């Protein structure tokens, strides 16, 4: 009864708060496509149809946590921004103390630890956020890890979430397995974008437009987002193709 | 897509260049690809309404040439790469691309052409699940016309 | 949230017996029997482990006689988790009496501390109490041997016979009709062991499901001498008694 | 069930069902406006004269953080007064470490993590109120609002409150017609407009026209109310406007 | 802002033993499959390790974790659990260890640690259990090889072998009539991988089935062969390579 | 016996694909696979068809729920 209904560990052993999480995601519907590329990390995905009200050209999803580590949320639009802090804050912790930016494991680890005190406690919860973590790593190279609200986390070759990430996966599944390569082999980062875009369209069957994109692209030593300008350009090589 | 200026624009970009099209069949005389050059172009309309419009001239180039035996592999193989990149869904220009499909079919023009075009016809149908399947079939029966012998 | 429920086990209770204290009594009696004989010129003092899986190693572990220091021996029946936290703090707390004064801590002394601990934390320590009786089998020069048992109530009493863990009242019966006032240690081993075989479903009660310890003054030069006796040293004795 | 009664517990959909209690006071409250502009911001605020006992211009909801962010706010009016205070806090922090002003997009920023603290305590109740804010600063006019729930996003125009299904339908046509923006100035006028409108929504007492600017050109971009010949203007030609 | 919990949520079951424990340990037997067999020359110790998508690096995901260079450790049950309790181990060792000794901790000792925070977890109001139980498998001079098995009730025990999880009760049974007095290295480790085949069928490759092994010293992994009378790492964690060998000669 | 299984393969070959399961579940896979072997107008259940029965049926609470808390 009780148990179940607040945090404590149900007769079953089932965390009740975490299950209603996962829920939590698909709410907002977001999808989003990460992939590997050969010495860039290319991860792109959907914002919902711009309001007269609001503000087109804002983002509110990408956040640039350190130089190395960009970050895509997806889930709950208020907790996207709380996570946000913690991901700079303890980034900046490892610059004093370990004269250098977390890689992007270690920001995992560190995220994970975080996630499972908040569980215990009452007052506090679990972030219902999903976070997704893009760096290239020097040691690992081209790296995404993807950190769960549980506190759980592991690496990816290429990651997908959302309701429609059941496509997504079925299309990357075709597109890795068969060709045998654990991420894109090709050189030049911007054949990695032309591509990565091409495979959301096709796999979630929706045409993406300037005002839904928004592209993340990070490299050694840089994360970036591609100008408004460059946007458009890719847009042309795609439809051409 | 979102863009709503394509679809007037188009229009009328497509029935500029249709009183164009004697002027691309005589280009087309001397060099069918360059002919065809230009209307790769057309056929990379982005709004399907317009598409629609553009697609007749493609239909009325093959009827002048009577008929290619080098320039029209280019043009089914093409069809083929529009098709399974994007078409910007796999329906939504392919429409538009049945008519320019069914001009092969229907015409059985020379017996020197009927051998050849059937073994590479029904090789950019296959892999479609729409009408083109009932075409596929019957064309396919023509070759076993000529395996009888 | 919080506010709203309550867990509360600092209630003084209606009929002035805490509930929560009446079912840790119950949890003890699950544990495995230990038994304490006090004569004249020892303590002696065994206990029955309660696994019998043959996969894990009971030889090795002692889980139940933990010796805490030359003249006091503990035999443990209760929540093991919980008797571990009480280990430590009755080590040091012998140690630091022994360091102020330099005697040896008085047996009385020590068991009335540890006791104070479990009463304070129904008193207003907000936490569930202790859950574990401990048989402190201890000396000291002034009184003699001294024997006391605790409580999960935070309280302790003397005895000459105490029983703790199962079959309290079948070991106890036995001992009232077996032993007598004058027995010396020497029958008290004897007797020991053939009453915890006999309220044991086991057909012969192991040497290897057995913990046996002794505290006497019969170690020569005026010296207090105690040995956890090893699992083989066991098994001689209880082939002379035939539960072999 | 209990879920939902458990303050900062997951509802078996997702997220705990006060923080949507709270939202239904932001509806219930007086509408208040935020309009981007050319120059700057303009705020209007609707004060209802529930009674003569009032006193004019004296009961304003207008509260300046710092020196150059109006603050203006719908909903519970305790709850914003706390929320106010912490803007001020914020402010002055930052002028402790950095020298200088705050921008308008940082305090955007930083305000939204203090409710999101108190929602992740069970102890500590959700904000029942709606802040607009913004000013302009060195990077310029911005507008931000802070929904009950902690969102911020840029916006052309903002509205909470009764009257906002009023004031947001003229808001996107107004928009449509003029895509370069409009001046301060003529939307002080405009911003006139848009309350009458809703008014007809809070159309059970009448009302006073408060409205208060900061702008670029005209008042420096520091934040002071309007008043006077501006303000009166305003009132005259909307009226026109609205018959 | 503290909880305004100022009592033990956890209770006495009103038939005795506490309701969490009892509602913690579930968690240890419906999680996944771990088995290990202590021997008089090492110790082996496995575990399933299923890929969670394919598109997911099965590389990176562990539950082999190091707490000093000569002992490791595996788990079932809740894996963020996990992860907390080894940091908090790594220092209730190392630090505080190093200050009374300067040395690694024996087996023993560092096996009796964690089981007091197990039970303060329990005990503290606000904070619910640790619900994972682990095999910390080492070495020791005065106990040779030691296996012991920690559960989240707070209490330690050694084992000749165990298992947890789902399979535990198949694994055991098996193992028991293997299980030899004197056993060769290589035979512990022939013996662990036939029986973790039937733990759940297929997926033998040496990538998605963890094995490690607690073998003998090298000064060749300790980095330093100038003087090789220092011991080495005693833990080594095994390719998968190595794995791959060990099906050929089974 | 029911009905002479098609030599498109072995009647070894359904024997290996189960690995555990019971009789029960033996007979759901056989009751689907003989009812696709009517379309085609073959009265052979083809060893085909309990390949794809056999194969699904695989649902039973997945991996994804378990692994992220008792994992």
């Amino acid at each position: 009864g009780y148990d179940r209904h607040i945090t404590i560990f149900s007769p079953e052993g089932r965390l009740y708060q975490v299950e209603y999480a996962f829920k939590a995601t698909n709410q907002t519907n977001i999808n989003s496509l990460a992939v590997r590329g050969k010495d860039c990390t290319v991860v792109i995905s959907q914002k919902k149809v711009p309001d007269k009200l609001l503000d087109p050209t804002t983002v509110s999803y990408i956040f640039c946590i350190s130089r190395t580590i960009g970050m895509v949320v997806n889930g709950p639009i208020p907790d996207a921004r709380n996570a946000a802090l913690r991901a700079k804050a303890e980034a900046a912790e490892f610059r004093y103390k370990y004269g250098y930016d977390m890689p992007c494991d270690v920001l995992a680890k560190r995220m994970a630890n975080l996630s499972q005190i908040y569980t215990q406690r009452a007052y506090m919860r679990p972030l219902g956020v999903i976070l997704t973590f893009v760096s290239v790593d020097e040691e690992l190279g081209p790296s995404i890890y993807k950190t769960d609200p549980a506190g759980y986390y592991v690496g990816y070759k290429a990651t997908a979430t959302g309701p429609k990430q059941q496509e997504i996966t079925t299309n990357l599944e075709n597109h890795f397995k068969k060709s045998k390569i654990d991420h894109i082999n090709e050189e030049s980062w911007e054949k990695v974008v032309e591509f990565a875009i091409t495979h959301m369209i096709d796999a979630l069957g929706t045409e993406f437009s300037k005002n839904d994109l928004e592209v993340g692209v990070a490299t050694k030593d840089k994360f970036f987002t591609l100008s408004a300008e460059n946007i458009e350009e890719r847009l042309v090589a795609i439809a051409e193709q | 897509m979102s863009r709503d200026a394509p679809i007037k624009a188009d229009k009328d970009y497509s029935q500029i260049l249709k009183e164009e099209f004697p002027k691309i069949d005589s280009l087309a005389q001397n060099d069918c690809n360059s002919a065809l050059d230009q209307l790769l172009v057309l056929e990379k309309k982005t709004r399907q309404a317009s598409d629609l419009a553009s697609s007749k001239e493609v239909l009325a180039k093959i009827v002048d040439l009577l008929a290619s035996r080098n320039k029209w592999d280019d043009l089914n193989e093409q069809l083929t790469l529009l098709s399974k990149k994007h078409g910007q869904l796999k329906l939504s220009i392919q429409y538009m691309i049945q008519k320019v499909m069914e001009y092969l079919k229907s015409s059985k023009s020379l017996d020197l052409n009927t051998r050849i075009s059937v073994i590479e016809t029904i090789r950019v149908v296959t892999e479609n699940k729409i009408f083109v399947e009932v075409e596929r079939a019957r064309v396919t029966k023509d070759l076993v016309e000529i395996k009888k012998e | 949230g919080s506010r709203r429920y309550d867990s509360r086990t600092t209630i003084f209770s209606p009929e002035g017996r805490l509930y929560q204290v009446e079912y840790a009594l119950e949890s003890i009696s699950h544990a495995g029997t230990a038994i304490g004989i006090m004569a004249s010129d020892g303590i002696v003092l065994a206990a029955e482990r309660k696994v019998t899986s043959t996969l894990l190693e009971q030889d090795t572990s002692t889980e139940k006689l933990y010796k805490l220091n030359d003249k006091i021996a503990v035999a443990v029946a209760g929540l093991t988790a919980d008797a571990e936290i009480l280990i430590n703090t009755a080590r040091i707390h012998a140690q630091n009496y022994l360091k102020t004064y330099n005697e040896d801590i008085p047996v009385e002394i020590l068991v009335r501390r540890l006791s104070d601990i479990k009463q304070g934390y129904t008193q207003h320590g907000g936490l569930r109490p202790f859950g574990v009786s401990f048989i402190y089998a201890g000396y000291d020069d002034r009184y003699g041997y001294q024997l006391y048992t605790s409580n999960p109530s935070g309280n302790y009493t003397g005895w000459k016979a105490i029983s703790v863990g199962a079959n309290t009242s079948a070991a106890q019966t036995l001992l009232q009709m077996d032993y007598k006032d004058d027995m010396k240690v020497d029958d008290a081993i004897e007797l020991a062991l053939k009453t915890l075989s006999k309220t044991t479903d086991s057909s012969a009660l192991t040497y290897d499901r057995l913990e046996f310890a002794t505290i006497r003054k019969g170690a020569n030069d005026g010296e207090v001498y105690q040995k956890i006796f090893k699992p083989q040293e066991i098994k001689d004795i209880l082939v002379k008694t035939g539960i072999t | 069930t209990g879920y939902d009664l458990s303050n900062s517990v997951f509802s078996p959909d997702g997220r705990n069902f006060q923080v949507e209690y709270a939202v239904k006071a932001v509806e219930n409250g007086t509408t208040s406006i935020g309009i981007k502009c050319n120059d700057g911001v303009v705020f209007a605020v609707e004060k209802l004269i529930t009674s003569k006992l009032l006193v004019p211009q004296k009961n304003v909801k207008i509260q300046v953080v710092d020196r150059h962010i109006g603050c203006v706010y719908s909903g519970l009016i305790p709850d914003g007064r706390h929320l106010v205070n912490r803007g001020r806090e914020e402010a002055a922090s930052f002028k402790k470490l950095y020298k200088t002003p705050i921008p308008i997009p940082a305090f955007a920023d930083r305000l939204g993590q203090y409710v999101q603290a108190h929602t992740l305590y069970n102890s500590v109740r959700p904000f029942g109120v709606s802040t607009i804010f913004g000013g302009v600063d060195k990077n310029g006019a911005h507008l931000y609002m802070l929904e009950p729930s902690g969102s911020y996003w840029g916006y052309k125009g903002a509205a909470t409150g009764k009257g906002r299904q009023s004031a947001k339908a003229e808001l996107e046509k107004l928009v449509d017609h003029h895509p370069e923006g409009l001046s301060a100035r003529e939307a002080v006028k405009q911003a006139a407009k848009i309350i009458y409108l809703a008014h007809e929504d809070n159309k059970e007492k009448d009302f006073e026209l408060e409205i208060s600017w900061c702008s670029l050109s005209e008042t420096n971009g520091l934040h002071k109310f309007v008043k006077g010949d501006l303000l009166q203007e305003a009132i005259d030609f909307a009226q026109k406007e609205i018959n | 802002m503290t909880d305004r919990y100022s009592f033990s949520l956890t209770t006495f079951s009103p038939s005795g033993k506490l309701g969490q424990i009892d509602y913690a340990l579930t968690a240890v037997k419906q999680g996944v499959t771990s088995l290990g067999i202590k021997a008089t020359n090492g110790v082996v110790i496995a575990t399933e390790k299923k890929s969670s998508s394919p598109l997911a690096m099965s590389e990176t995901l562990s539950k082999v974790s190091l707490l000093t260079p000569d002992i490791g450790a595996v788990y079932s049950g809740m894996g963020p659990d996990y992860r907390v309790l080894v940091d908090k181990s790594r220092k209730v060792a190392h630090t505080s260890y190093k200050r009374i000794y300067g040395e690694y901790p024996p087996t023993k000792l560092l096996v009796s640690e964690v089981a007091k925070i197990m039970q303060e977890a329990t005990q503290s109001g606000g904070v619910r259990p640790f619900g994972v139980s682990l095999l910390i498998a080492g070495h020791d001079e005065f106990n040779g090889f030691s296996l012991y098995q920690v559960d989240p009730s707070g209490s330690y025990f050694p084992w000749k072998a165990t298992a947890i999880g789902k399979g535990s009760v198949a694994a055991k049974t098996f193992l028991e009539k293997r299980w030899n007095d004197e056993l060769e290295l290589e035979d512990a480790i022939h013996i662990a991988l036939l029986t973790l085949k039937e733990s759940v069928e297929g997926e033998f490759n040496g990538d998605t089935i963890e094995l490690a092994i607690i073998g003998d010293e090298n000064p060749d992994l300790l980095g330093y062969t100038g003087i090789p009378t220092d011991k080495g790492p005693r833990f080594r964690k095994l390719t998968s390579q190595e794995i791959n060998d060990r099906l050929e000669a089974l | 016996s029911k009905m002479s299984l098609a030599p498109e393969a072995d009647l070894d070959s359904l024997i290996i694909r189960n690995d555990s399961l019971s009789g029960a579940v033996i007979a759901a896979i056989m009751q689907e696979a003989g009812l696709r072997a009517v379309r085609k107008n073959r009265y052979v259940i083809l060893q085909s068809d309990l390949e794809e029965a056999y194969a699904t049926q695989v649902k039973t609470d997945n991996t994804v729920d378990k692994f992220d808390f008792y994992k």
